[PDB]
């Protein structure tokens, strides 16, 4: 979930 | 009687005294004191001094940091853009008008600062909204082996211009319709007098249906979703720090983004509520730019939660405002 997260700039 | 009523306007001031006039021919010194209206192009000066920089920022570090060019930012790119039609096409003309007390370019230039001052304002609502369905598509995983690529970011850009002309265009073709609004330097919809030849009431229905209320309910059932996976997901990884601090940034990011949203946008739905609910009370000019002053200056606090808090822009704008340093 980590990988999703940076992608759309939320981690 | 609480008004005055022209063919293209409504003065919000009775002419009881006979000293209305046109707010397109003169001043309207009457219904607010010239340091109100020195006050009004002030808050107009900080909206482009502060919304320009970092609207026009945002741009700039995207063609410079070629890491910044995924369709996922495309939305965010596209936020900028409708930002600067509320700092050039409201922001610049209301500072411009308030200095001579009045709208000083006529009906047609009404239709125009209106046209891009709500189209820009509803570009930026409806990319929030786009923002939090791929958000939701990307993190949720609601589709079997869907990869979200350049022509979905490019379908959603479209689809905000479609829904934001949607709403701007109908009150220049007889649909509703622009007027000055409140001290009568700044144009918008006719949300608040029942103007039965172009039809007013049907059109803020449709406005509060479709452009607030489906807003409101997609967001947060997309970031509901969004919040719902990242906390299932860490509860069954606690032994990962990490993903228990994504989680914590997540909730407190989506809970600025709708608090965000509730802030631009409640105060028009809920004057506008009040005013279709209690049809026949005095609304004055001062009061009637609150939700005005609500709503546009999320051309600035916008950019700050959606690009300055992103871990990607504020590197490449650091980068760039400080010549190189990291
Ligand atoms: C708020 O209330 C104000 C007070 O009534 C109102 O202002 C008046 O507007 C009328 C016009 O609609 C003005 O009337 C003209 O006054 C001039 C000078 O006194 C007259 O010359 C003119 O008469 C013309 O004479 C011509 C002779 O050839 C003739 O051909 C023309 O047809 C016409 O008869 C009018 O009598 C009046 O002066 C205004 N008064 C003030 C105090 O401003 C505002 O318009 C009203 N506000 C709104 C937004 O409606
Ligand atoms: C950023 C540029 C702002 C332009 C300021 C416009 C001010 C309008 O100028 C007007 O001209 C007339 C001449 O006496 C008078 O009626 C008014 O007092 C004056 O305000
Ligand atoms: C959701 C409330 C019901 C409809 C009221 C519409 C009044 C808003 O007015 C419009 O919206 C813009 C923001 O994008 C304003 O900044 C503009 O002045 C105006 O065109
Ligand atoms: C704005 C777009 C949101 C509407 C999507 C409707 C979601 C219906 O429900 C969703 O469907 C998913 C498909 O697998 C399921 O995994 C989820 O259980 C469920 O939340
Ligand atoms: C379960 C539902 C999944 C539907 C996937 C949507 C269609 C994505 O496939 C399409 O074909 C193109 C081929 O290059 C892709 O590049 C585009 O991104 C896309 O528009
Ligand atoms: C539209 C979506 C609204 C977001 C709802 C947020 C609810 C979670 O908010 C709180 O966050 C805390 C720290 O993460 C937790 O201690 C609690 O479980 C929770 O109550
Ligand atoms: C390369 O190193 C460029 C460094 C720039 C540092 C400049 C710091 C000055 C901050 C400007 C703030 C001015 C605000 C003025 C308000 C009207």
């Amino acid at each position: 979930i980590l990988e999703n997260l940076k992608d759309v700039g939320l981690f | 009687m609480n008004g005055t009523e022209g063919p293209n306007f409504y003065v919000p001031f009775s002419n009881k005294t006979g000293v209305v006039r046109s707010p397109f021919e003169a001043p309207q010194y009457y219904l607010a004191e010239p340091w109100q209206f020195s006050m009004l192009a002030a808050y107009m000066f900080l909206l482009i001094m502060l919304g320009f920089p970092i609207n026009f920022l945002t741009l700039y570090v995207t063609v410079q940091h070629k890491k910044l060019r995924t369709p996922l930012n495309y939305i965010l790119l596209n936020l900028a853009v409708a930002d600067l039609f509320m700092v050039f096409g409201g922001f610049t003309t209301t500072l411009y008008t308030s200095l001579h007390g009045y709208f000083v370019f006529g009906p047609t230039g009404c239709n125009l600062e209106g046209f891009f001052a709500t189209l820009g304002g509803e570009i930026a609502l409806w990319s929030l909204v786009v923002l939090a369905i791929e958000r939701y598509v990307v993190v949720c995983k609601p589709m079997s082996n869907f990869r979200f690529g350049e022509n979905h970011a490019i379908m959603g850009v479209a689809f905000t211009w479609v829904m934001a002309l949607a709403c701007a265009a109908p009150p220049l073709v007889g649909w509703s319709r622009y007027i000055p609004e409140g001290m009568q330097c700044s144009c918008g919809i006719d949300y608040y007098t029942p103007h039965e030849e172009t039809n007013n009431e049907s059109f803020v229905i449709y406005m509060f249906v479709v452009h607030f209320i489906i807003p409101l309910i997609v967001i947060f059932f997309c970031y509901g979703q969004l919040v719902f996976t990242v906390k299932e997901a860490a509860a069954q990884q606690q032994e990962s720090a990490t993903t228990q601090k994504a989680e914590k940034e997540v909730t407190r990011m989506v809970i600025i983004m709708v608090i965000a949203f509730l802030i631009c946008w409640l105060p028009y739905a809920g004057v506008a509520f009040y005013i279709f609910t209690h049809q026949g009370s005095d609304f004055g000019p001062i009061f009637m730019t609150i939700p005005a002053f609500f709503a546009k200056t999320s051309a600035v606090y916008n950019p700050v939660i959606y690009i300055m808090m992103n871990k990607q822009f504020r590197n490449c704008m650091v980068t760039t405002l400080c010549c190189g340093k990291n």
